[PDB]
């Protein structure tokens, strides 16, 4: 048969070229969202931790509800689906971390050195002793939420396998928890503070093995 | 400079005369009966169920019966390339098709019981066997792990790489009379490329265990 | 209060390590006395539960002489299945869950002149190959003050 | 052309990396009280003993335990020079001395026992061991046999090349007085020079059995 002339990937018709999934993937999308009131929290509570976020490339276990609808009709974004295609994956991560409701500082904190054991996050006082409060030495970040509201990090892969394992259920599989706190006595306001955590893949990151993807849902049969 | 030297400072011990030739491991009997659209024959952790394929009374692999496994006796990490061939025997008056894929470490994945259906296989590197011709097929596996070196012995579960998956891809289809077979016989044969051991011990200083079986 | 070596204390504050480990063993007889020692390592056992003098005679040993020096300098490599070794007492997992990535152990194969006791003390240092990785919350902390608040 | 090819058409295996180095074997411990000029320490059928050193629990010898002896396993003829190291352990105050000699095919002569005699080991190849200095004194055992090959396991008795004797030349003899030693350490390093093992089996397709003793 007779072949279709080629476009160089939409470059021709549109502006740009779109011949690679790892560029969809650097196209940040929302990680985690949720609230953290002031009784779920700590009671001697100075510089403590807030939320022991797991970091996985494939994003977290979707729990679909009611009273956050981004998870319940379009599942998870772009990159959950990228990454079920491949076995492994040796790179960092880039996040944005938006804490409303909170005016002083909020260090973050990334722990390369922790066993991927939740596939959830945890929420205050429930994060575990040792991940309570900030540690030293850890790489860490603080920012002043009155001159910025948005903290923008970037997590390395430091971690000693050949690969980091995609798909997941020692366990060094990952590149461990990222923690997030108050840095100081502070007002917690009713209602809370909310946080939404948006990630993407970093330009040394990479997806290796390829298998076959799982069996996938359409977003058009969620009502 | 490649990393597998980045793990261990001992060269590696490579004996080439007693690894690296075709062994027989399994034979396996799918009937006309319970022959149906995903049905698994082979659903075995590898390399694993066919280095220790050989077992005792009390159920417990040994490594010293088989020359070709005479290294994982001595030593605790290993790392080589695989090659399983299929062979199932040819009558001409049935057909019906096999398809074998490999899942790199596949027994881990939270989603491992949706990988089975022969759809997925279909997209992991795999092989097709037919009962006419098409009789042999050689699947590859080359060495793809988290870790540069596989465990040998127990302290848990050594030597599983993946998954190894032979499942129907055409159901087993017969003609309606009594000539016509009720089964046929589906062999593997196994062998390994770059046999690579390094730590190596006495024997007796780690223990075997009766093997696990995947769900 | 824990008298650490140099090499203890630098591995406190990283992550990941590898690489050989020296060993400097001073012996206190005087040369009236003899005795041999095999000293041997294995690679992928972590508890002493298994080993004896003929298991351990099949590993990479060296049989010292217990006379030819007071100081003898024995080097485990480093022989694991992975390139970098999370430490015991920082991360990650769990404390006595703990995997070394090798064993040494000391092996035997009475005068009235001489001390019947013969003292060993072993000494400990990094080999010339040893790496250390990433920086992280220190397994220790100084003495300086030793009060602590239990919950 | 020479007669170890004249027997096996197959070439053979060498393994040099698992063989060709000093092992321990045994340790024996000769008294002040039973030590008179032609005691036997050692006697033993060589190197029958050496490579048979390892036993079950009902007593059989097993190759496989070891990583010089896997060769041992898997093979059914097999050649090999050796060598025999005698190590006693150096005590001042007491003095007396050990002849160790070897007899090729030993056992089977008419006139064995005849044969013990320390004056008689003074004739075949033999080596002195003070307690003073001379402590370590090597022996050197080329394979001569009647045939190219020795066998290795039974179907009678495999790997009888000789015999090894340690014999006492002078008495173990002390001072009178309580800080002498009742006793001493004799330990025998065994090594292999040219291995070549040839028609190469499973395991499990001949057995060993529990070892007879020279009278």
């Amino acid at each position: 048969t007779p072949l279709l002339p080629t476009t160089n990937d939409g470059r021709v018709t549109f502006g740009e070229a779109f011949n690679d999934l790892k560029d969809l993937a650097r196209r940040y999308q929302l990680y985690w969202e949720g609230t953290i009131l002031e009784g779920n929290l700590r009671a001697i509570r100075r510089n403590s931790a807030l939320v022991q976020l797991p970091l996985y490339p494939h994003g977290l276990r979707i729990q679909p509800d009611v009273n956050n609808p981004i998870w319940n009709i379009m599942r998870d974004g772009h990159i959950p689906v990228i990454s079920s295609g491949f076995r492994y994956f040796r790179g960092g991560l880039r996040l944005r971390i938006v804490v409303e409701g909170l005016n002083s500082c909020v260090w973050v904190q990334h722990h390369p050195d922790r066993p991927s054991i939740f596939s959830r996050p945890i929420i205050g006082r429930y994060i575990a002793a040792k991940d309570a409060y900030r540690n030293h030495a850890y790489a860490a970040y603080v920012q002043n939420m009155s001159v910025n509201r948005t903290i923008e990090v970037e997590v390395p892969f430091y971690q000693p396998g050949l690969y980091g394992m995609l798909n997941a259920s020692l366990r060094f599989t990952g590149l461990g928890d990222l923690l997030i706190g108050i840095e100081g006595e502070q007002p917690i306001p009713k209602e809370g503070i909310e946080i939404s955590v948006y990630y993407s893949i970093a330009d040394d990151f990479s997806f290796n093995i390829f298998c076959g993807f799982p069996p996938m849902v359409y977003c058009d049969e969620t009502y | 400079p490649t990393w597998d030297r980045l793990a261990s400072s001992e060269v590696s011990d490579e004996y080439p005369m007693l690894t690296d030739r075709w062994l027989f491991w399994k034979s396996v009997k799918w009937e006309v009966n319970d022959s149906a659209f995903g049905k698994m024959l082979v659903q075995e952790k590898f390399p694993q169920s066919w280095v220790q394929m050989d077992v005792n009374v009390n159920n417990i692999p040994r490594y010293t019966n088989i020359p070709n496994f005479i290294p994982f006796n001595i030593h605790q990490y290993m790392r080589a390339d695989f090659e399983v061939k299929i062979y199932v025997n040819p009558n001409d008056f049935v057909s019906g098709w096999l398809i074998m894929a490999f899942l790199y470490q596949g027994s881990e994945m939270f989603d491992y019981k949706l990988r089975r259906n022969p759809a997925a296989l279909m997209q992991m590197p795999h092989v097709l066997v037919n009962v006419g011709a098409a009789n042999e097929a050689t699947l590859k596996i080359p060495y793809r792990y988290v870790r540069p070196f596989m465990r040998c012995k127990d302290i848990t579960e050594p030597l599983n790489m993946g998954v190894l998956f032979v499942e129907v891809l055409i159901p087993f289809r017969t003609s309606a009379a009594s000539s016509a077979p009720k089964s046929l016989d589906v062999s593997l044969f196994v062998k390994m490329t770059n046999a690579k051991f390094t730590g190596m011990v006495d024997g007796s200083i780690a223990l075997l265990s009766k093997p696990i079986a995947l769900p | 209060q824990y008298y650490l070596p140099p090499i203890s204390v630098v591995s406190s504050l990283y992550a990941y390590t590898r690489g050989s480990i020296k060993y400097k063993f001073l012996f206190g007889n005087n040369p009236r006395h003899n005795a041999r020692l095999l000293v041997a390592y294995i690679p992928g056992i972590s508890s002493d539960n298994r080993l004896t003098l003929e298991r351990a005679r099949n590993s990479a040993h060296v049989v010292f002489s217990l006379n030819e020096v007071s100081e003898f300098v024995f080097t485990v490599p480093y022989i694991t299945d992975t390139m970098w070794w999370p430490r015991k007492y920082g991360g990650p997992q769990a404390a006595g869950e703990f995997v070394a990535p090798s064993y040494i152990c000391m092996f035997i194969l009475a005068m009235e002149s001489v001390p019947s006791i013969v003292t060993i003390v072993p000494m400990i240092a990094a080999g010339d190959d040893f790496e250390v990785a990433v920086p992280a919350q220190p397994a220790v902390g100084l003495s300086r003050n030793i009060d602590v608040i239990y919950p």
